[PDB]
């Protein structure tokens, strides 16, 4: 099993998850991942957005004392439209936002002299 | 920007790969490549000139190959660095040159403007965009029948408070009294569905 | 210097050299500075501009 | 028998162009168009010293020589992996909040059963799905590794973007979703090509039954 | 010394073999990219809203986008605006009344 | 660094971007699609 260490950034936090590619935990705090057997996180039933990404479907955060913890990633709020046959919504405010994208046009241009 | 240096990172990120290659390139010099020395001078000082152009020829084959694969990773960035332009070309044709009607082309919400910002071999657009804040249900009719005749707005949709029937846009609610004018007269109630009075 | 020749402008390096250590040396293995064997005095080595 | 034959560049239509002539059409139909893109490729990861060295010392001490030429081919690997998932993350994550269809079909009788996905299935994805997913079909190192998007999540964002588009109509994708019934929205997307809103809910009949044949051929298809 | 030089000639041909591998899986990324930017664009301007591109999604006029989950893909059923019968009419550009 | 490996300055300047940026800018704030 490959070995990937899911690490904080080291000023926050010196604590590490290592998780083991395609392995049972027994092969090698405990969970089982489709990736792999997972240690050094704890499994939590409640949904969190994803800070870092184990992989199939399961994310790991610094969360309360903190610690790394392997939870299934939320997929968003989930809201229902109330849908009505004989009903519309029209806005009666509006509000004006700018959004802000960036695009790498260029690469720095590097020269290498392959006889030098 | 100033509190997060992810928006740039992305042209960070172009600049370390750049960075990584040419760093790559200096590891591979470190690199024996099968020869007794990595330094061409060592081997040069301690062997014959036949003796040592073997050893030459080893680290040559490994440094031409380092050479190839260095190149390749160059153009296979500046390929996806070329899509990227024609991209920011793109967007700066159909937003900052002029109004763009497609949808998240740029900026969730109704585009309206962008401006462009000058980054280090990056560009950068702002984007402003219409976005509801208060939204609001009103009961609503397909067609309304003054005479049993079918109405259909030329402009908006048919809102209704709860007391009175109005016609207003559909991207903001602006109440207007139904008008002749307003909305144009086509086929018949029954023809219609959920058609109202 | 020790058996090694190279072409370079020769300079005095601001940078300190500890009485064990006679050569800099880049990751690259190229060598950055040299102390004089003569004389232990700390001499930067800049390949001549090309 | 096998045959040699220029290729046909088509059936040929000469327009009846006139000074003083138009055509314009008395009835239209309605019918759904299928594009397929791949989002992403299969991640694969392959260690460059398993395969290079069958666990031999001596093999090591040789790829020792070679030094980061082994590193960078790995870490290019594992580049090519982390962009599928960043691929797929962006397609499929369109949609800020999660959307589900009412219980009740008013529609207008449009069926949208058959691309929305089935509970019944322990994995919620589409019955046209289904048929997507059907017809598509070691130790040296190389190894696969499982998407972070897993295919039911896929299928929730695909079903969250649909639903958005049935009961929303566009408002999901410039804001905050706002309900509309369906035959209103159609008369919409009728205005948007510029045929009059009158038209649509007079053939509004017409346009569910060959909407719902429409899907019937492609899931046939 | 001898059995080194034997897997020195399997270790150049077996790096070869990676970088070939990674090259082909680098081009193949690339346009896996491409079509996966192509497919975020016809998500965005089609299932989110209409598009008034011509021929952008479907032949005919597109009213809407429908997406569909497939392995490593995405599928996109839209409706089209496609006249069924047609007639033909005289026409003029301009009428005089007055 | 001195095993041939050189960085090129690009055509364009950093100030004659902004310039550039300035130009379209200025074109959607006083002449706005035109
Ligand atoms: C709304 O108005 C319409 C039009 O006046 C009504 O439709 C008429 O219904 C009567 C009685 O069935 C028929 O005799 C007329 O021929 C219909 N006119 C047409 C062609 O629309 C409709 O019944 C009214 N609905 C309500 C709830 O009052
Ligand atoms: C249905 O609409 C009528 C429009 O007249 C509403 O009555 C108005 O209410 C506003 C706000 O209180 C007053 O400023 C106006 O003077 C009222 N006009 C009249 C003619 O009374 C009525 O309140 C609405 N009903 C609902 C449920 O909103
Ligand atoms: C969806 O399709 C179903 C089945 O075709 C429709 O239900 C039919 O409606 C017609 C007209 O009222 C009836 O004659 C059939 O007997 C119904 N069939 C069944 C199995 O119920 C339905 O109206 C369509 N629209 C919806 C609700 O999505
Ligand atoms: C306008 O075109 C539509 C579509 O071709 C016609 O609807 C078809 O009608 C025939 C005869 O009843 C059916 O066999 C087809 O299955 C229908 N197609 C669909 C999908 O609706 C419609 O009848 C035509 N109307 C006119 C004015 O001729």
């Amino acid at each position: 099993g490959g070995v990937s260490v899911i690490t904080p950034g080291t000023n926050t936090s010196n604590q590490v998850a290592v998780l083991y590619q395609d392995v049972n935990c027994t092969e090698v705090n405990v969970f089982q991942t489709r990736a792999g057997c997972l240690i050094g996180a704890e499994h939590v039933n409640n949904s969190y957005e994803c800070d870092i990404p184990i992989g199939a479907g399961i994310c790991a955060s610094y969360q309360t004392s903190q610690s790394i913890i392997a939870y299934t990633m939320s997929l968003g709020a989930e809201n229902s439209v109330a849908y009505s046959n004989n009903s519309i919504a029209i806005p009666t405010n509006f509000t004006i936002s700018v959004t802000t994208e960036i695009l790498p046009v260029s690469m720095t241009k590097t020269s290498v002299d392959c006889t030098m | 920007l100033s509190s997060t240096a992810s928006a740039l990172g992305k042209l960070q990120d172009v600049v370390n790969q750049n960075a990584q290659a040419l760093n790559t390139l200096v590891k591979q010099l470190s690199s024996n490549f099968g020869a007794i020395s990595s330094v061409l001078n060592d081997i040069l000082s301690r062997l014959d000139p036949p003796e040592a152009e073997v050893q030459i020829d080893r680290l040559i084959t490994g440094r031409l190959q380092s050479l190839q694969t260095y190149v390749t990773q160059q153009l296979i960035r500046a390929a996806e660095i070329r899509a990227s332009a024609n991209l920011a070309a793109t967007k700066m044709s159909e937003c900052v040159l002029g109004q763009s009607k497609r949808v998240d082309f740029c900026g969730k919400g109704y585009h309206l403007m962008s401006f462009p910002q000058s980054a280090p071999h990056g560009v950068v657009f702002l984007h402003v965009t219409y976005v509801p804040a208060q939204e609001k249900n009103f009961t609503t009719a397909p067609a309304i029948c003054h005479d049993g005749k079918a109405h259909f707005p030329r402009e908006g949709v048919f809102v209704s408070n709860g007391t009175h029937w109005f016609v207003t846009q559909r991207n903001f609610y602006e109440p207007q009294i139904i008008t002749t004018d307003n909305t144009f007269v086509s086929g018949n109630c029954d023809v219609v569905i959920g058609i109202v009075n | 210097f020790n058996g090694l020749t190279g072409t370079g402008v020769l300079t005095e390096s601001n940078k300190k050299f500890l009485p064990f250590q006679q050569f800099g040396r880049d990751i690259a293995d190229t060598t950055d500075a040299v102390r004089d064997p003569q004389t232990l005095e700390i001499l930067d080595i800049t390949p001549c501009s090309f | 028998s096998i045959i040699a034959y220029t290729m046909s560049l088509g059936a040929e239509n000469s327009v009846a162009y006139s000074n003083n002539s138009i055509a314009i059409p008395t009835n239209f139909t309605i019918s759904v168009t299928t594009e397929i893109l791949p989002v992403s490729m299969t991640k694969t990861s392959v260690d460059c010293t398993m395969y290079i060295c069958g666990d031999s010392t001596e093999c090591s001490n040789l790829l020792l020589q070679y030094g980061s030429f082994c590193t960078q081919l790995n870490r290019a690997l594992t580049g090519i992996a982390v962009e599928q998932d960043k691929n797929t993350q962006e397609v499929f994550a369109q949609v800020k909040q999660i959307y589900k269809t009412p219980p009740i079909k008013d529609f207008g009788g449009f069926n949208f059963s058959q691309i929305l996905p089935d509970p019944s299935k322990p994995s919620k994805r589409s019955f046209i799905e289904d048929l997507l997913f059907n017809k598509v079909t070691k130790f040296n190192g190389l190894t696969v590794l499982p998407p972070l998007l897993t295919d039911e999540m896929i299928a929730q964002y695909t079903s969250a973007l649909l639903a958005g588009t049935i009961t929303s109509g566009w408002t999901f994708g410039a804001g905050a979703a706002l309900q509309i019934p369906f035959a209103m929205q159609m008369a919409y997307r009728f205005n948007g090509i510029g045929v009059t809103q009158n038209v649509l809910y007079e053939n509004q009949k017409l346009i569910a039954n060959q909407f719902n044949s429409a899907i019937g051929k492609i899931q046939d298809s």
